[PDB]
């Protein structure tokens, strides 16, 4: 059986554990060696119950833009984390003794839960293709839909309140995304991205030396400006603060940022003065830093992001909806907090975006073979080994995905990766027929991303255009033409 | 409840307000006298101040004061109404019975 | 009877179980189990198994109470004693005469 | 409404009277009143009936072991 | 009057019955659960995305 | 007897503060990070304390001398 | 021996009669599913409504089976089970007592565990030197020289914490021995002017005779009980579930008001600056 | 791993006959108390030490940093207006403690930091496990050591269990000697 | 479909606290009688108290 054959393995596999712990020990100690002096400081900060800690990949997911390392070599780092993570049965004798033998063999017989080392292959690709193909698609397979349901379920809210709960204008949109599996049609991502009407404007409040300023997109772009033209500092520092000075002014007159009337948020006024120390009229004390001039304005270096998630946050989930998550994306989820299941996942989003990057440094998608994409894919949740898909849409199927996850938000991206998760049975032999058409392709020029989407009228849905019908399309498309066409 | 809960706030805000007041008459300089000096080496503050962190520290300090003192306090609950009742002698040990030799 | 009808009389036997006796086999059971896994000191299951129970009994067996509990040592109802004078002496004596 | 522990709080930064204003008499009468006082009632009533019972308590138990000879 | 009594505030029997009730309701959960809502019926049947084709002419 | 939740204020205004994520730039703080025998010496210091501490059964004292 | 200590437990007829409770379970199939729906979404708005929904349908649905077997099914156990302290405390109310912390019970928890530091509530909390007090001192209060108090301290701020959690179980218990005194006191009355007024027939047997009629009493008997009951369960619901809301889940009131998204299509990040 | 066996049927003896106790097992069992109280605040003090050999300087300030401290009761905007609070008001709401001055020595110090989850949680809980079995393991054998060595009825109960003998047997050849040494029988 | 309802037990109890509060009920209602009843009615030195 599988036992004894791992069993007759188990020999030659301990040396092979040893050098990948060794290998993932020397790039564990590169990584953090570039990230103790690029990457900033991700306080960390608890719920609104101030009882555990929260977490979002905005501000702990950092990509470090620039990282000298091979897409498979990363591959390599994240897929020995995870049997550094599979090794954990090997702790059973040592706690519990000399019969705590049969946990062990509990977990030598299923190839699935074994690290590389029992894996005849040799190839990372192959090896992660085939632990896929073999144990993880089909325990995916068995989570998907009940938390796409969860989804559904913690949007429209329990016993039958959703005239209370869900909005009357992202009803279009659910529906395409949540009953898709009913009519056929492929899906929009910005239909998936209207979802994020539920929450809050998400904010940016840089902190200087006399008030915290709302980032917006012109300051923004100012400090890409300025970074680009790679000026002194005594420059840039010098229009830096001119713009923040500028936004200032702007959100002064705006009415102040856009935290102060949000509920769950605040800014205070300046402090009262109580009784016999209030001097008169003035019944308020303001700060030290009222006392600087305005023309000395200077950012601190410190930001504080807002995402005002209402309802999509991952605090106010709950216990099962993140332990399915992490089943979906084949992560640990037994006998742990909400708190470090959203580390896990947090973790697990950091590393697609930065494989992202590096996929765009070592030249996109199509750079890549047709296993490295499939893995890819697999990896990140839209495919399952039961599809047989193309190159084309593979390739729009990770730009969906990524620029979905570019956005920073877990419950989208997993309202998008769930779609491609439902899959039936037929109680009859001869339905369903053969097919008459050939397999959906697409390319990458079918994805619209550079193409804003307003959210359609409740029961008035429009049909999709196409991006090359859009005027001047051919400009628009012509970086991803001459990828395609080369 | 009882109708005197207005009372009770109405008190409640005047000593809180009031010792604010008293914190803004005397201003900065608080560190440098040997009052904070010493609450800074006094266990006392160091438990009352981690009282209020987050990360179940609360319920941490509830449970440490409940196991540490709040036993002695229903223990004196308890003998409250048994400090004023009759009780006997206590028949102390006479430490004699229980010796016996090695075999 | 109404009070017939608020009755229950359908029971059917009366179990009896010596919970020393049960307490004793499984504390048996507990160590038979041990010495067959040979488990550690340091194992949830040794912590689980044994560290309640040897705390209640060094517990129990380092209490030194100056006083027994409520109900037990003191608040009791006492009928008044004879007093050694009065008529309670006298009634002593009529007594004492009486008999002798 | 009057809830426990909840006061509301004016533009001036001021508590409102619920029921009785106390904000009229001087600072230092107030400084006198609270120096002493805290934000717990029940536990010095407990706390003086104890002191009572144990100047009340009993030392019979002593009286026959001879303490008082 | 005999419900009047210490003895019938705890009763064993009283608690053993309760325990076989709600084991048994532990029990039965999922056959309690197996009633159909014609809620997706509904959806699939007039859950209609726009069918219509773009004709720049 | 006792009191109520509408003579109590709310879990919403006790914790009425939403999460707001800090972050600082990186000026080089976290580096050059000295003491690099610390952690030995501390599991050196465990260890002896274990050892002090350490007491092996000797069933032989109970042997029947007598 | 010395080390048997023997007990006695009283068992009696258990399995039978209450494997019939849960089979009936699936023949009533939660008729009171829609009240109780109705009373929940009319008390509170949560994601965990659900819960609490289902806790209180299985313990509604249990009482309204043993009364009507009390009514009907009048064998052995069936018969006592309404007449007794034990199942009007424990059978009924206990449940009802503890679906609140079951659902709610980490929110409750962490506000208890809150209270135990002690303080004063602050609309429109603005101030400065609250923050100041609050951490320094830990409360707004004075907390000089407590600490050579604390042993009672604790204690008293624990019930200070649960006092608010006290009248939901003072209204349970009342409402169980009013239960429990309301159809023992009635089931005992009515039987006993039965039986006076069988004296006075057997005494006078030109009298003892189906006077009213053999149906005509019992079907009357049978309304007045099943009408009675009726009331007094529906009263016992009712008033259990307003009291509910009105002691333990007015705390739970959470209003978001719907804000209006912008930045969908972009989003800031660290890397947008750093 | 061999001596709570014994010492259960040992205490169970100490209960049922806790007439024949002596003040010197009496102070036995205190140290035995004493020792599995302080193995409490042992165990706290290996966990802190473990997690802070494997918390990251955010972790840390998380713990120093009175922004993080202060979540509970002070609102963030507070802390975002510059000059709100005073340099030495921020040194008053630090946490001054023997934990916060090892936190914050242990900001300047080299150590091997770990994602905040489950793993920086076991290498504090592993070492505090450790601790607290090995010392309660290490105190029940004193015990019996002192126990063993007592020249007792429950020195002599726990030295016919140490030979190898069953508990009733055990109980009945020391109740044979207590009827007649102690209890004097007729 | 995998459905919790009829593939395991285990994660349909965890996943729903209705079903938690009566094993809570169980719990509590036999800690009181250990606690309460137990020695006060059960045991051969107070059972004399049901005569
Ligand atoms: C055994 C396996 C142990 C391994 C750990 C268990 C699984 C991991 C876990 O539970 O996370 C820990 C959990 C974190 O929960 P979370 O995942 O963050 O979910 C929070 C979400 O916001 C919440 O999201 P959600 O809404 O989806 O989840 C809600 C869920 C949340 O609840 C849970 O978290 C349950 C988690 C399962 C715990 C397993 C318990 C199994 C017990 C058997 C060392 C400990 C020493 C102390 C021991 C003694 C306490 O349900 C509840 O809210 C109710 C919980 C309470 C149920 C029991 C209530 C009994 C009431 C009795 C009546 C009282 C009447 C008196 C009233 C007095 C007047 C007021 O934190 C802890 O409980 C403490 C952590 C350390 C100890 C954990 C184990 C013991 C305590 C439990
Ligand atoms: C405290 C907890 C703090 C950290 C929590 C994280 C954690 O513990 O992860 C566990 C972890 C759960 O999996 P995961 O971290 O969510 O990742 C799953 C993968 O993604 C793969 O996911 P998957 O979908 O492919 O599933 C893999 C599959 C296969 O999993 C395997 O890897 C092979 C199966 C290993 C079974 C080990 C459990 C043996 C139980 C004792 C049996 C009797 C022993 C002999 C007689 C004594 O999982 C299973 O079939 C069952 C796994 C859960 C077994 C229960 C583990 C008990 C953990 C102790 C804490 C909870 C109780 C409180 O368990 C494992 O999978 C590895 C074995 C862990 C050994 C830990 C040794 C320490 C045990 C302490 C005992 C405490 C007992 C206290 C109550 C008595
Ligand atoms: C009775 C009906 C069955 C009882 C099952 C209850 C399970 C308990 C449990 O697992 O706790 C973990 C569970 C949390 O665990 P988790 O971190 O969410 O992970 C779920 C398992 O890993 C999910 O399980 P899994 O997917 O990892 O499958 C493996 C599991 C499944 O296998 C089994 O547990 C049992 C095997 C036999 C059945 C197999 C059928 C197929 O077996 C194991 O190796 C670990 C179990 C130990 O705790 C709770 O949810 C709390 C519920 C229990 C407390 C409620 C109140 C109790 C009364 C309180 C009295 C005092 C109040 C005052
Ligand atoms: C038996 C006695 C044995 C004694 C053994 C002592 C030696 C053995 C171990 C030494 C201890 C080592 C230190 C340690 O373990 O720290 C653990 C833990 C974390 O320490 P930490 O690393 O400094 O945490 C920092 C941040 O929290 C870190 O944040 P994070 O994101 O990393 O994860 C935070 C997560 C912790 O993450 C975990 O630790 C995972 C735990 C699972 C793995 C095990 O949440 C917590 O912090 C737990 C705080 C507990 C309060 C929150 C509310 C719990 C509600 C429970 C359910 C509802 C109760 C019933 C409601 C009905 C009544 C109204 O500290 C604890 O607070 C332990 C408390 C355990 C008892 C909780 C029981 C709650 C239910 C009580 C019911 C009422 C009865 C009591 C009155
Ligand atoms: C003096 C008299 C006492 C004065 C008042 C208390 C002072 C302690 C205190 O609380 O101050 C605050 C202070 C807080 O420091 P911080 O800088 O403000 O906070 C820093 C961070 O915020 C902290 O952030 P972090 O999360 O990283 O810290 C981790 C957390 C600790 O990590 C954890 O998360 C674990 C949490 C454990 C929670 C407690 C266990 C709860 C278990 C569940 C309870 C369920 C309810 C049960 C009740 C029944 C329910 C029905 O830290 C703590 O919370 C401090 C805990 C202090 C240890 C208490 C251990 C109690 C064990 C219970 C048994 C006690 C037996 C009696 C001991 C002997 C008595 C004399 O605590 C300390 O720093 C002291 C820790 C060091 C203790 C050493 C004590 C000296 C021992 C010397 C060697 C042995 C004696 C040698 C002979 C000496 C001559 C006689
Ligand atoms: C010593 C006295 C003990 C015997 C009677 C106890 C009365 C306490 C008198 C203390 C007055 C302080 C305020 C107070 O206790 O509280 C006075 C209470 C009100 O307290 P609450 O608002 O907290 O319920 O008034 C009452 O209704 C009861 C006292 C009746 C007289
Ligand atoms: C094991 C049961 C032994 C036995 O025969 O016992 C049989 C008895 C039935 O005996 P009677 O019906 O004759 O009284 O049932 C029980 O004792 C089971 C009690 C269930 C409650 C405890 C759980
Ligand atoms: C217990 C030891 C605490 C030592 C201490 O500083 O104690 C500090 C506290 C006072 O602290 P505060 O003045 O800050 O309230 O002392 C006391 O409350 C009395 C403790 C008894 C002291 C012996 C008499």
């Amino acid at each position: 059986t599988a036992v004894v054959k791992n069993l007759a393995k188990l020999p030659a596999a301990t040396s092979q554990i040893l050098t990948n712990v060794s290998k993932l020990q020397t790039f564990h100690g590169l990584l953090e060696e570039r990230r103790d002096k690029y990457a900033p400081l991700a306080y960390h900060t608890y719920d609104n119950l101030k009882q555990k800690t929260t977490w979002h990949p905005i501000a702990h997911a950092w990509v470090d833009e620039g990282l000298p390392v091979s897409k498979k070599e990363y591959n390599e780092y994240c897929w020995l984390k995870k049997d550094m993570q599979r090794l954990l049965p090997l702790a059973s004798p040592f706690v519990f003794g000399i019969y705590g033998i049969l946990p062990l063999a509990v977990w030598l017989s299923n190839d699935g839960y074994l690290p590389s080392a029992f894996s005849s292959k040799k190839d990372i690709v192959s090896k992660k293709l085939e632990w896929y193909s073999s144990y993880g698609d089909d325990l995916r397979q068995q989570v998907g839909p009940m938390l796409q349901h969860r989804l559904k379920r913690h949007l429209r809210g329990t016993l039958n309140n959703e005239h209370r709960l869900m909005l009357d204008e992202v009803t279009e949109s659910y529906k395409e995304i949540f009953y898709s599996h009913y009519t056929g049609q492929l899906r929009d991502v910005r239909k998936c991205a209207h979802l994020r009407l539920y929450d809050g404007t998400s904010t940016v409040l840089l902190l200087t030396n006399k008030e915290p300023v709302e980032l917006t997109s012109e300051l923004l772009q100012k400090w890409n400006a300025i970074k680009a033209a790679k000026l002194s500092p005594e420059e840039e520092k010098k229009a830096r603060n001119e713009a923040l000075i500028e936004a200032y002014k702007e959100q002064e007159l705006h009415g102040g940022p856009h935290v102060k009337h949000m509920q769950g948020y605040g800014i205070p006024a300046d402090t009262p003065l109580l009784g016999e120390n209030a001097k008169g009229d003035q019944y308020t004390q303001p700060p030290e830093s009222a006392s600087i001039p305005l023309e000395q304005l200077e950012w601190t270096g410190d930001t504080v992001f807002i995402p005002a998630e209402y309802r999509t946050e991952m605090e106010d989930w709950g216990r099962e909806l993140t332990k399915l998550a992490n089943q979906f994306l084949l992560l640990p989820w037994r006998f742990v907090s909400n708190a470090w299941n959203q580390r896990r996942l947090v973790s697990w989003f950091e590393e697609i975006l930065q494989e992202d990057a590096l996929i765009a440094k070592e030249g996109g998608v199509q750079a890549l073979s047709d296993d490295e994409l499939k893995v890819a894919l697999l990896d990140r949740a839209v495919i399952r080994c039961d599809e047989e898909l193309t190159r084309g849409d593979m390739e729009a199927r990770y730009k969906e995905i990524s620029w979905l996850m570019s956005l920073r938000n877990p419950f989208i991206v997993l309202a998008w990766q769930t779609g491609y998760y439902r899959s039936t049975y037929s109680p009859e032999d001869d339905l369903p027929e053969a097919s008459i058409l050939p397999k959906l392709n697409r390319t990458v020029l079918d994805v619209d991303v550079h193409n804003e989407l307003a959210p359609d009228h409740p029961e008035k849905p429009l049909p999709r255009v196409h991006p090359a019908l859009y005027p001047n399309s051919h400009l628009a498309l012509a970086k991803e033409v001459a990828v395609l066409a080369k | 409840s009882s109708p005197l809960v207005p009372v009770w706030n109405d008190l409640r805000a005047l000593q809180v307000f009031t010792s604010q007041e008293y914190m803004q008459k005397r201003g900065p300089g608080f560190t440098n006298t040997l009052e904070y000096k010493l609450s800074c080496l006094n266990p006392v503050k160091w438990y009352d101040m981690m009282k209020v962190m987050p990360g179940g520290k609360a319920f941490v300090g509830t449970a440490l004061g409940l196991a540490l003192f709040g036993g002695w306090g229903v223990e004196f609950v308890k003998n409250i109404s048994v400090m004023t009742k009759e009780k006997p002698p206590i028949d102390w040990n006479n430490e004699k019975l229980g010796h016996l030799t090695r075999s | 009877s109404p009070n017939e009808h608020l009755m229950f009389f359908d029971f059917s036997s009366w179990l009896l179980v010596d919970f020393g006796k049960r307490w004793e086999r499984w504390v048996s059971f507990k160590k038979s189990f041990l010495t067959t896994t040979r488990s550690p000191y340091w194992s949830p299951q040794f912590f689980l198994l044994t560290f309640f129970q040897l705390r209640n009994s060094n517990v129990k067996l380092c209490e030194n109470w100056n006083w027994a509990p409520k109900g037990d040592d003191f608040n009791l109802l006492h009928n008044s004693a004879a007093e050694p004078f009065g008529r309670d002496l006298k009634a002593h004596l009529e007594r004492e005469a009486g008999a002798k | 409404g009057e809830l426990s522990e909840y006061v509301e709080v004016n533009e001036k930064g001021m508590p409102k009277p619920q029921a009785l204003s106390l904000w009229n008499m001087p600072y230092a009468k107030r400084r006198a009143l609270t120096k002493f006082a805290r934000g717990v009632r029940w536990q010095f009533i407990v706390l003086f009936i104890a002191l009572y019972n144990f100047k009340n308590r009993d030392d019979s138990h002593l009286l026959r072991r001879g303490a008082y000879n | 009057l005999i419900p009047v009594s210490l003895v019938d505030l705890i009763n064993i029997n009283i608690i053993f019955y309760i325990l076989l009730l709600y084991t048994l309701l532990l029990f039965f959960i999922p056959l309690f659960l197996a009633s159909i809502n014609y809620t997706y019926h509904y959806i699939y049947k007039y859950y209609n995305y726009n069918y219509n084709f773009i004709n720049n002419n | 007897m006792g009191g109520k939740a509408s003579e109590a204020v709310t879990i919403a205004f006790r914790f009425p503060h939403r999460t707001t994520f800090l972050v600082k730039q990186n000026v080089g703080q976290k580096l050059n990070k000295g003491h690099q025998t610390f952690w030995q010496l501390v599991a050196g210091g465990w260890l002896f304390f274990l050892l002090i501490n350490r007491t092996s059964f000797k069933p032989k004292l109970a042997a029947p001398k007598v | 021996m010395l080390n048997s200590n023997i007990y006695i437990i009283i068992y009696g007829g258990i399995i039978m009669y209450s494997i019939m409770i849960i089979i009936q379970m699936f023949l009533y199939n939660f008729s009171n599913k829609i009240y109780i729906e109705v009373e929940i979404n009319k008390y509170i708005l949560s994601k965990n409504n659900i819960d609490i929904y289902w806790i209180i349908c299985n313990c509604t649905i249990i009482i309204i089976i043993t009364t009507l077997n009390h009514i009907i099914n009048k064998i052995g156990i069936y018969n006592m089970i309404e007449y007794n302290i034990c199942y009007w405390l424990i059978g009924t109310g206990l449940g009802l007592y503890i679906s609140p912390f079951i659902v709610f019970g980490y929110k409750f928890f962490v506000y208890i565990m809150d209270l135990n530091n002690y303080s004063l509530n602050i609309y429109h909390n603005n101030n400065k030197m609250n923050d100041i007090q609050q951490i320094y001192n830990g409360t707004n209060y004075n907390d000089t020289m407590i600490f050579f108090i604390k042993d009672i301290n604790n204690i008293f701020t624990i019930y200070r914490s649960i006092n608010f959690f006290m009248n939901w179980l003072y209204q349970m218990i009342y409402y169980g021995v009013r239960m429990w005194l309301v159809f023992v006191l009635h089931s005992f009355s009515l039987g006993s002017f039965g039986e006076l007024i069988t004296v006075i027939t057997d005494n006078n047997l030109i009298f003892n005779v189906f006077y009213i009629g053999l149906l005509g009493l019992g079907f009357i008997l049978y309304l007045i009980v099943i009408f009675y009951l009726g009331i007094q369960i529906y009263v016992y619901i009712s008033f259990s579930l307003s009291f509910l809301h009105s002691t333990i889940l007015l705390f739970l009131v959470n209003y978001i008001p719907h804000y209006n998204n912008k930045s969908i299509f972009n989003t800031f990040t660290n890397k947008s600056i750093y | 791993t061999h001596a709570e066996l014994h010492l259960f049927d040992l205490d169970e003896f100490m209960q049922t006959y806790k007439r024949l106790q002596t003040r010197q097992d009496w102070l036995i069992e205190n140290k035995c108390k004493k020792s599995r109280l302080f193995s409490y605040v042992a165990a706290v003090i290996a966990f802190t030490v473990g997690k802070s050999a494997t918390m990251s300087d955010e972790a840390i300030l998380a713990k120093i940093d009175p922004y993080v401290t202060s979540e509970v009761r002070v609102q963030r905007g507070a802390w975002w207006r510059s000059g709100y609070f005073t340099k030495e008001e921020v040194e008053m709401m630090t946490p001054k403690g023997p934990i916060a001055r090892y936190y914050k020595f242990l900001l300047g110090v080299r150590r091997f930091p770990l994602k905040h989850g489950a793993l920086s949680w076991a290498c504090g809980f592993v070492p505090a496990w450790l601790t607290f079995t090995s010392l309660n393991h290490w105190a029940q054998n004193r015990r019996l050591n002192r126990y063993l060595t007592q020249e007792s009825v429950f020195g002599e109960m726990a030295r016919e269990l140490v030979r190898g003998k069953t508990a009733d047997e055990a109980t009945t050849s020391v109740m044979a000697r207590v009827e007649k040494e102690i209890l004097g029988v007729h | 479909v995998y459905t919790n309802w009829q593939s395991s037990y285990t994660r349909l109890f965890v996943s729903k606290p209705w079903m938690w509060h009566p094993l809570a009920w169980m719990t509590l209602s036999v800690g009181i009688w250990w606690k309460f009843g137990k020695e006060s009615l059960c045991n051969e030195r107070s059972f004399y108290i049901h005569t």
